[PDB]
């Protein structure tokens, strides 16, 4: 009626259903899109889908989705320490998770439903994307921890490699996927 | 508390005015945070300023001790009168007072310049300053206190309020709800029998 | 009935905005009165007879101490009239049902005489279809150039929206237009709420061609300058004026010029581009690259302007 | 005023007229310092740092109601000769004042 | 029954009345009468009555009466804070609001139907009532914005001789309503 | 049930202060018990006993063992007596009815026995005018010395005054004497809160002439100061005790005094000069400028005792 | 049903009962028995008993269980106070007055029916139990007048011979009873 | 329904520490599911045969789309098999009844078919009789050896202890146990939160010759030292201070250790000794400054533990 999802009919259907997207307007008003809320969204489909995933797709791929769900979960539990405070006062790992929760929003969440390419993406494309942003919180956490600034970090060119990586055709994408996971491991060993 | 629908009406603007609280505590808590670290920066760089005044009152201190014997500064320190002379003026910050120091130090209570050994007035005015500049911390310190019990106000408001206000209330109305339906269903249900009776009575009467 | 007598002899179709120049497009409205009292009755006579909006208009006025039956079959005739001229003849049609809530409370009434068991809250189960069949009368039909708009005005019971009747009619209608409380007894007529309002459809009628280029955004950034405005509004009393930003007292002078010279119109008739002027007029008191939710063409071609429109200049 | 620090600083405030006692431990620091409350004729009392890290422990005992004699930590100038750690401080009081370990 | 105003016969009577005058028992609790709940109250023949008003009582009339009624909205506004952080916690100008919203209900609102003067209010006593309590209110905040404190201005006599007004017989009235205006001039020219 | 005794043992006339100045009778005291238990109705007779009114009170019993539809004939059995004895002997009677709440209780049962169409919570529709039959019975007739008082019990179920039956009992009586749990869990005897309670006939008995001039405007300002107390004590409950400025904690302490004192007073008989001289003193705890609703004259007249001077 | 005390059999059986024994949900889910919600509670045979309590248990029985209640009602009190301002800024006096309301509950109001001693308990060992609580708190006030920081009252060995006092068989409690009385007058005269 | 599962995989008689030592009497496990989907009912049949439980099992499936009379029969015709193996071949059984819930819903609409005099929320006035020929129909009989044990998982709707479902199953039932909301947003399993569950028979099925002689103290001590944790906890949050009395913060500590270690298990199948030993290690508390709720002395027996994992 209202958006409560506590009335008949709602918890009737969330009794039965095998998963929830529950869409949200206020991602929408941001401009995220498809706009659904990964908190308050679930799915009891993915422990019995693991073993497909691991002979169709790659067989880490279980552990890298548990790994970004991680990621989300971390910048979702800091969101009332970067409310009190701005991001910038923020502490520096604390800065860096932030930075990869909006790099997750930003490049594998977000999906243009109208764009020639971006409106279809294959579970392929998802690995590398996801394999991509991992292989950089890795490669900056342990940059972080030798003592780069994180304003030096969020300046690499491998962003907007990581970021144009949605709007690549799907046989065009393993090259290119091989090629950034080059770039990225040459840029942070180039870093002190 | 009475479950009827303009009680039920109530607990909803109840429970709308509470949020709404919710929301102003959250915006007055980002003024107080923002006042508070600009305040931060302040009483950092009065520190610093303490710390160079501390410096270099040190020095003018030893350096007279060697250049002066101890009893004739010890009694240089007892021959000026105590600058006793101060006050502090109750500033309003949000709605709380805090004492502001404020030294007056004057200068008719220094004995003989000319007359003192050679590094006095070197000390005495590095002292001095060294001295106003630790009021200036203490007064960057007490407005930074206050400021941080505000804070520490607001959000023991704003915690209450979302914990234990907010929840209740809605306990509450889903309470009253229920004893409205519940309600309801019994009129509903003596409807039908009342119904089912008109239709025997007119059937079998005829 | 004071906004629904303005509305009726103020609604016009504007052809010279798409670009047709067509004023042959006919344009008439129904008025449809349901469970109103004598004052009332008096009250639209005379506006629609002041004006000359009679002579587009046709009404049915079913008064509040007249057969109940009569109020149901009410907005049924005027619907027919309406169907009738935009479907027959071209016109654009709009219906104004004023007051729903006296329709449902007689549907209620009729439904008990029936011997009917009620359903939800104590109104007839079946108040969702027959509202239906009410309203899904408006609308515009592939092949034929007429039109049916219909605005209700229901007067919620205790201003609940959760009650049965404005429930189910913002399940079946494109949103809705809120009447502020706080506004009326602060003087401002008409008393429109701009936040709690919404039209579902504004965005398909809006834009390059059919109003202006700038529409939706300007119509983006006055919500939210507005919403921003009135929550500093609230937090200035405790805070006071001077602990606020720069841009904090620009956005609470905003606030309430907005709702001095937008809201606030009086019995005045406003153009769309009247309309939009002084909406521009109140952005330009926002600093420039303030308004975010507007694209800087339309930034370069409309900001600047100031106040004049309403005082010093009317 | 008044300082509570070694000897040589009480004698070096005492020198620009301000109250100084001179103490080697923080009991004997303490102890003066609540008498020195209980006289309250000095507006503000500085403690060394190294004396007293946290002067809070004795500001409460007295003074219930009115905090007029404002209190404060300060660096002794053994240490202030090398140098005193600012920042350090403020983050320590950052924590104190909200607890969040909010810097940079 | 019980003063549930959501029931049928006082809805069914909301829709056909032009005036209503709904009560509250929080106010008759208090033994504040006539005991009007203000907010839920209202009356759809204030604008047809202007003109008799500006013909009978005072050109300015209607006027007043919607700044009096603004001032009781903007206290109700206020009311909703009050209520969250207590009234000290308000700025001088909203404290002044609050005051001068309870001045109004206490001695322009309130008439004890018992009190052999106050029992009857003719339409000019009422208008001059009004008039004296917005001058004061224009005072005071004139006078707030000069800098002197709302406790200063609650001391003030002529506030006695305001609250004491209405108790004035309808004979007697015009001289006491020049002597309380020259008062209030007088008052907040000298106390700034 | 102590109330209802305490009133019927200490209830008297005043024709000294009515100008009158006679010897009067004392009441005739109707009692009509409805579903009442083996307690209570000791109590009722063992205090009766001892204050000696048995010898004029007429008791008409239906124990709570007793069937229920006794209980319809037994309060207009009672008023019919009461009425009687009042408009055609000259009586001055005191109708004492223990528990209406059971007499809806068997009105509800024969009603729906009879499948009557209910009110709220079930109760028959015609209820307000069954209950009105009875309390309209009530009051004093031209030309006739006697008189009929009435002093209904009823005990609202959940401390809830919306339920039907003191709902409708408010709409036809002048008024309640409404009773408080808070007070009663502090120790205050008799625990009547005075903000929910009223007396639609207070005009009349009170003023010149008949108590004293200052009745009626000492009470509108302790109601006054007394409502200004519980609003200071809910905004203590926010703000706590010494964040409030000096007045409201002169009412805070008004309020509380106010409980202890004027309300708390245990089994003793006050006149109506000591209750006003217990009111005046209270009333002086407050600045004597916030006494707007009393005439200069009273307060310079009455203003300024203390509780201590009244008693030690 | 739901622990809802309005229901109709709970609100008609109150009418007829002298003793209203009153369970509460919050006491049981923490493990809190009997589990009597003594501010809900009433009976009205207190008063009709008390010539028996005097002849029977102790002449000052009816005082100290007047006494008893007394601190329940003002710790019940205080706790609101607690949870507004916090139980650290509050005087000595008051959380004396918080602590000794949770030595009357845990220790007096606490029962376990399943324990082979505590299961029963006799009028006189009740007595001695209030005897002993009443004692030390009007000893602990005394030392709080007496300048004694309520920290050492609060770690004085005496409140686990309290404690244990209930876990004393009826056989050795008159005697459990004596040299606790004189424990607890040792305790405060050896604070000097 | 995965900790039905993992109970009905898990639970043992455990006779080796009883002191009617013996071999293992025979054990089964009936398992009812009511309103079920298919996809809850390919989970419980994977369950089942990837361990062989099966065998020792019988299944009564009751699909969410099957007529609603057959969720009304199902409890029935499981505890008519439950009792008929008990009590006339001395089976020890364990009946799981996987959703209670779907159940009273059948209820409501069986008694609104046949238009009864409503309840609370439109259920049948006569729902507790209807749960109570259920539920009592569990129990041991004297003079003979078999048992029926029942653990009916119930969905408490909106978490709504006091909806009628949970409210009249705790009225028939001898103790609940409640999962944890907020235990499971920390990612806990199972979620059991253990300061609102209860066991009225615990009191009388533990001790010597059953479990171990300080199972109940060690019960006690442990729910005592959880409780003050939270207690700390609840009122960290309404001070707003972390620097708080020492012994607090062992409690805080220990609170935090208990709920990741002892609570958090996963699908390990810990034995009553297994779970005895983390219970004395987590009691890393002083040995008499604390552990003061339960007065043992098998501290100089089991205390000492290091916290040691495997």
């Amino acid at each position: 009626p209202g958006g409560d999802m506590s009335e008949p009919v709602t918890q009737s259907t969330l009794r039965i259903v095998g998963a929830f997207w529950r869409l949200d307007a206020s991602l929408a008003f941001r401009r995220h899109f498809p706009a659904i809320n990964w908190n308050g969204s679930y799915s009891l489909f993915t422990s019995a889908l693991d073993p497909w995933y691991r002979e169709n797709v790659a067989e880490d791929y279980p552990e890298l989705r548990d790994a970004i769900s991680e990621l989300l979960q971390r910048e979702a539990g800091l969101q009332e320490i970067v409310q009190l405070v701005g991001p910038d006062a923020l502490q520096d790992a604390e800065r860096l998770v932030i930075e990869v929760g909006r790099i997750i929003r930003e490049d594998f969440l977000q999906q243009n439903a109208y764009h020639e390419v971006d409106a279809y993406c294959s579970m392929k494309k998802a690995y590398g994307i996801m394999k991509m942003i991992l292989a950089f919180y890795k490669e900056a956490e342990a940059a972080i921890k030798r003592g780069v600034s994180i304003d030096e970090i969020l300046q690499l060119p491998v962003l907007e490699r990581i970021g144009r990586a949605r709007y690549v055709s799907e046989e065009e994408f393993p090259a290119y996927f091989e090629e950034a996971m080059k770039e990225i491991q040459g840029a942070f060993k180039a870093l002190a | 508390v009475s479950p009827t629908r303009m009680n039920l009406l109530q607990r909803r603007g109840q429970l709308r005015l509470a949020q709404k609280g919710v929301d102003l505590l959250k915006k007055k808590r980002d003024a107080l945070v923002a006042e508070f670290f600009g305040l931060v920066r302040e009483a950092m760089e009065a520190r610093k300023a303490l710390d160079q005044a501390a410096k270099e009152a040190y020095a003018a201190l030893l350096l007279a001790q060697a250049f002066d014997g101890p009893e004739v500064v010890a009694g240089a320190a007892l021959g000026v009168p105590p600058l006793e002379g101060v006050e502090a003026e109750v500033e309003n910050v949000w709605g709380s007072k805090v004492p502001r120091l404020k030294a007056t130090f004057p200068d008719g209570a220094l004995l003989s310049p000319v007359g003192t050994p050679a590094y006095t007035l070197e000390a005495s005015r590095a002292f001095r300053r060294y001295a106003e500049a630790l009021i200036r911390v203490a007064n960057t310190e007490t407005r930074l206190k206050k400021i941080g019990e505000e804070i520490k106000k607001t959000t023991r408001r704003v915690n209450a309020l979302e914990q234990v206000v907010i929840p209740g209330i809605r306990a509450q109305i889903r309470f009253i709800q229920q004893v409205l339906e519940q309600r309801e269903r019994e009129d509903t249900f003596r409807l039908k029998r009342i119904k089912g009776k008109i239709e025997a009575r007119e059937a079998e009467e005829e | 009935n004071e906004i629904a007598a303005q509305i009726a002899r103020q609604a016009t179709v504007r052809p010279d905005l798409s670009g047709e120049g067509e004023k042959e497009e006919p344009f008439a409205v129904v008025f449809a009165a349901m469970g109103i009292t004598q004052r009332e009755l008096s009250y639209f006579i005379q506006e629609f007879e002041r004006t000359g909006a009679l002579s587009r208009s046709v009404l049915f006025l079913n008064k509040a101490d007249d057969p109940t039956i009569e109020r149901i079959l009410t907005p049924r005739m005027a619907l027919t009239v309406a169907e009738y001229l935009a479907f027959e003849h071209d016109y654009h049609v709009l219906v104004i049902l004023t007051d729903m809530t006296n329709y449902c409370e007689a549907l209620r009434e009729i439904g008990a005489a029936r011997e009917e068991i009620p359903g939800r809250r104590g109104y007839p189960g079946y108040m969702y279809t027959d509202l239906a069949t009410i309203y899904e009368r408006a609308g515009v039909v592939e092949g034929k150039k007429g039109s049916v708009t219909q605005i209700p005005i229901l007067s919620m019971p205790d201003d609940d929206r959760t009650h049965p009747i404005p429930d189910l009619t913002g399940y079946i209608t494109e949103g809705q237009i809120q009447l502020s409380r706080e506004l009326h007894r602060k003087g401002i007529y008409p008393p429109i709420d701009p936040l709690p309002s919404l039209s579902r459809l504004m965005n398909n009628g809006v834009g390059k061609g059919k109003t202006r280029e700038d529409h939706k955004q300007v119509s983006d950034q006055l919500y939210s300058a507005y919403a921003n405005g009135v929550d500093i509004r609230k937090l200035v009393a405790i805070i006071g004026e001077d602990a606020l930003t720069e841009n904090d007292r620009r956005y609470l002078q905003f606030a309430d010029a907005f709702e001095r010279f937008f809201i606030n119109q009086g019995q005045q008739n406003r153009s769309i581009e009247e309309s939009l002027q002084i909406a521009w007029a109140l952005l330009s008191m926002l600093p420039q690259g303030e308004l975010k939710r507007i694209s800087k063409d339309h930034i370069g071609k409309y900001y600047g302007q100031k106040l004049e429109e309403i005082w010093g200049a009317p | 005023m008044a300082v509570i620090a070694d000897p040589e600083t009480a004698q070096g405030f005492r020198l620009a007229g301000l109250e100084g006692y001179g103490a080697s431990s923080a009991e004997e620091a303490q102890s003066l310092l609540e008498t020195l409350v209980e006289r309250g004729g000095y507006a503000l009392v500085a403690v060394d740092e190294a004396l007293l890290p946290d002067p809070e422990r004795a500001v409460e005992r007295l003074m219930r109601g009115r905090d007029l004699p404002v209190l404060l930590p300060i660096a002794g100038l053994k240490e202030a000769f090398q140098g005193h750690d600012v920042e350090g401080y403020m983050r320590e009081l950052v924590r104190k004042t909200i607890g969040f370990d909010i810097k940079l």
